[PDB]
């Protein structure tokens, strides 16, 4: 079975960044695109970005193109997202999601969730 | 691609074991691909030379000053003026008509003679200029990120690192002929005028003006622009024959042009034969978009350029259907094996059947309709 | 860009009834968008695929349908697991790969 | 007497019942004489006419400023620029190719429009003057204490008191055909150059350069000193053909001049017909002396000057005789009756055989060898 | 006989103006010349200038162009000869004398001389 | 202009001798040349003319001669009357009708 395992949560102060993870199990990691998604609470569900692990392609929402940065390493089988200079308005849960390689038209697995909160 | 930017392109392709190929022309385009290897744009950009060698130099309009006058009565010997034996002067001996009306004891021919200093008037001067064959510079350049390579008679060969590409000889003996040519670079003001003309070598010297070589102070054969009236009694005026400026450049209509860079003298024609050491998987159909919609591309071809939005490199899945058989792709591509790369791909060129048909790109569509022969 | 107007906001229905939620599209989108279910607190799940085809795992009661601009889900005979949120997703020709807004259906 | 001072000389004599004669050419001289009176000379001195009409301004020099280029792309209608409806302004429209490298959308011929504003430099300009047949004088001249009578079609005729010598009608109408005649006069500077020429009006309206009436602002015609370039994409360059005064001066070689007195326009050449109203004992021989030695007059006859120093007036006993026979006087005179006067006389001509001769002139004397025919 | 009958001696003051005259007896007046002749006290004959009567005609010597000024009246058949801005220089005995009008070779008969003296 | 000089500038001899005194002019004066004789105090009488020849009322023994530039006059068996100031003058051509300086002719 498909596994997104995420990483644990993060309490940061405004400015500070924060690196968090994604692992892949139980799938041929570099045919499948890794999507990440923003979601604050009680709010929708934002597209933020996007990277193709088998070639180290990338996609970003404008409104994220300074925000966020992702990147993934083959042989751990792990996508990562940065976030840099954080605000109020970046707290929230951040998914990573899973797509078909050639044929990208949803993301069939999610992952847990890593809540970032940033604070005082 | 550089050659995608013009109609002026030429195609050269290296099979197994070819790992050279060998006549660039100022201006144009070759698109270089072999097994294995990247595709490369190669051209002559430049032929040129700084600070070419000076010929004549032709005065358009005479800067006529300090007039004198001499004259004598028929038996009382020639006159005679400084001047006549003074450089940067124009003279002329004629005779008049002498007698007792005009304070001489006898009637007959009296020697007259007229002189006139003759400079020649500021930023009214046309130089022609020639090339040292030793001192031309062909400057070839490339691209897949581009890159310069210059040559000379005694540094025709220069390997280049293409960035990232890996590593890639001008015969400067194969170029321009340009035995009989001079270059004419007139003062400047005129509102507006060419900057230098590209003329004949005959035509050039055989130029009605005054003239002279670099640094000199008098001006040869300066009475062409000077007229000397008839004689009268003890008088004989000299007159000017005008500014030659619009004379000259109604001789230069039809005449070609050429360009001065600050120092750098360029040809508006030529060529350089060289020779050139040469030493995936499926589009995502649901991620391309039109960049340029399918259009005339003015030669009776199709052209468009798609935005992909998937995994990069990869092949590009395009083909076109003609009304009436869904089945069979009637696209001609021209564009050869298009391919979506890192940092470019996208366009492609086609020709399609007369008629109403749809082209496709992955799921991208398009109808496009062709018009007869 | 794509913007994607789900309607009703939101719903209060109840167990063995009949909803149906909608999804208009800005702009023709070729039948690739998905629908997401979510629990509080909980992570999205894949329910429909390219429109109508129902995800590995999904109940034949929920039906996929619409095309070009306007597609809707019909979710028949409501279980207590069907209640949370719904969106809808697009991935058609260039990103940005939005969302909708979100249906909240609940009980009554 | 006016007339020994110029070859260009007639002589008309009244006889019994004279009281009047009847062609005087510009620069002539008449001598007249009659029986009982005085002799005079007459001739026609000047034609001119104070500020003469004007016809057109022909610019030498275009003087081009604020050079606007306007382009649109294949379907993006035509271009356009205010100063194509304005004036003083030359434009021309054209088409370029556009494209995808040059910022349009499809690929064909493009509007493209360029506009400059033409002036003229300053002293560059011709102007052409022509006569008004009522405003032409006629000036002539009578000598014996010079007077002048100046003429005109409403005032013909008149009567001049010669100093003290008693009283002596010139038809305007029978002077000048000034129909075909027009008078070029340039701007001032070149060094120097003549002040007016005679051109024949055919030849003045035909000429190609940029014209205008007196007072006007805008040129006609301007684009004559104007030459578009080729269009480039969004570019097209305006340029000035250039001075055309050398051009010009080279079209008036050969071409007769005329002369400009501060504001009278005088001609080179004409005539008048006009009618004219005409209401001793020996010298002492020991006296005479040479004033200017009989010498060779230049039209094969001999001519002197003698001064007197006896009673005056008196009759000059002039005579010559050649080398062979004393007794026979040999000179032919053309001075007929060489007179002393009060104030003049002592001026001989005299036409003598070949062979060496004696000239005397009462015991005054000067040997004369006459060359053969 | 000819007769050359010359008025009285002046005695004046530098600067004044004397005219003096000359009376033509036993001839036909304006068919001869009157000439002048100066000279000074024990010195030579110089010639001032003459007048032919008949005509009115005039020659000067250079010397005297201005200081004398010769006239002649054909009625009382006299002629005249009057001297401007006296100085000392112009102490002298003054002659008219005759010549042949036509043949003026000679002067062939002298008046009596006018002496005119000039004085402080 | 002419000038005329004369030679000797004086002399003195006596009654019933001959004497003969010159004139030269500085150019030629075609024998126009007259002679005139002068007592102390008295006015001046003609004696020749024309270079030669003799005025009326003069004597015999006065001798007009020369020609072009060098004329003169000789006295055959001096008179008393004949004691004075002889002076030449020229009437050729032009004037001044200069004369010469003269000759003091006197008694031993």
């Amino acid at each position: 079975q498909v596994q997104l395992q995420q990483s644990g949560p993060e309490l940061v102060k405004p400015g500070a960044s924060v690196k968090m993870s994604c692992k892949a199990s139980g799938y041929t990691f570099t045919d499948y695109v890794i999507g990440w998604v923003k979601q604050r609470t009680g709010q929708g569900l934002e597209w933020i970005g996007e990277i193709y692990p088998g070639s180290g392609t990338t996609y970003y929402n404008e409104k994220f193109k300074d925000k966020a940065t992702l990147t993934a390493d083959k042989s751990s089988n792990t996508a990562y997202m940065q976030l840099s200079s954080l605000t109020s308005e970046d707290s929230a849960v951040y998914f990573c999601a899973r797509g078909e390689d050639g044929y990208y038209i949803a993301l069939d697995y999610w992952g847990q969730g890593t809540t970032v909160t940033v604070s005082s | 691609s550089r050659c995608t930017h013009l109609e002026n392109r030429d195609f050269v392709t290296g099979t197994q074991g070819t790992t050279r190929v060998t006549v660039l022309e100022l201006g144009g385009c070759v698109t270089i691909t072999a097994e294995g290897k990247p595709s490369m744009d190669v051209w002559l950009d430049a032929i040129y030379q700084e600070n070419p060698a000076k010929t004549r130099e032709y005065c358009l309009h005479a800067k006529l000053s300090d007039t004198k006058v001499a004259a004598r009565c028929p038996t009382m010997g020639p006159a005679t003026l400084a001047e006549e034996h003074q450089g940067g002067t124009v003279c002329k001996r004629d005779q008049s008509d002498r007698g007792w009306g005009n304070h001489c004891g006898l009637f007959g021919k009296g020697s007259i003679v007229a002189c006139v200093k003759a400079a020649c008037e500021a930023k009214k001067k046309a130089t022609g200029h020639v090339y040292d064959a030793n001192k031309i510079v062909y400057t070839v350049k490339v691209e897949p990120g581009r890159k310069t390579a210059s040559f000379t008679i005694s540094s025709e060969k220069t390997i280049l690192t293409m960035g990232e590409y890996g590593d890639v000889l001008c015969r400067v003996a194969s170029g321009v002929d340009l035995a009989q040519t001079v270059i004419l670079e007139l003062d400047k003001t005129v509102e507006h005028l060419p900057t230098a003309w590209q003329v004949h070598r005959d035509w050039f010297n055989d130029l009605a003006l005054p003239w002279k070589h670099e640094g000199a102070q008098n001006w040869n054969n300066a009475e062409r622009l000077v007229e000397f009236g008839a004689p009268h009694a003890v008088k004989m005026d000299v007159y000017n024959l005008g500014d030659q400026t619009g004379v000259l450049l109604k001789a230069l209509a039809g005449v070609p042009v050429a360009h001065i860079e600050g120092t750098k003298y360029h040809l508006k024609s030529g060529h350089v034969t060289c020779e050139v050491g040469l030493e995936y998987t499926m589009c995502d159909k649901t991620k391309f978009t039109w960049k340029r919609a399918p259009t005339d591309s003015g030669h009776d071809t199709v052209v468009m350029e798609v935005t992909f939005s998937g995994t990069k490199p990869c092949r590009i899945p395009v083909r076109a259907v003609a009304h009436g058989s869904p089945d069979v792709n009637v696209a001609m591509l021209i564009t050869p094996n298009p391919t979506i790369e890192n940092n470019g791909g996208g366009f492609i060129e086609m020709q399609l059947p007369p008629g109403d048909n749809i082209i496709y790109v992955g799921e991208l569509s398009h109808q496009w309709f062709q018009k007869g022969s | 860009d794509i913007e994607l107007t789900q309607s009703p906001a939101s719903l209060s229905a109840s167990v063995g009834e009949t909803v149906t939620i909608t999804c208009r599209a800005s702009g023709n989108i070729h039948n690739y968008l998905a629908w997401y279910q979510q629990k509080q607190g909980k992570s999205p799940q894949l329910l429909v695929y390219k429109a109508q085809t129902l995800a590995d795992g999904v109940p034949s009661r929920f039906s996929g349908s619409g095309s070009g601009t306007q597609y809707s889900l019909k979710i028949n005979s409501l279980q207590p697991e069907d209640f949370g949120s719904y969106y809808c997703q697009h991935f058609w020709s260039t990103p940005p790969w939005t969302f909708g807004g979100g249906t909240k259906l609940e009980i009554k």
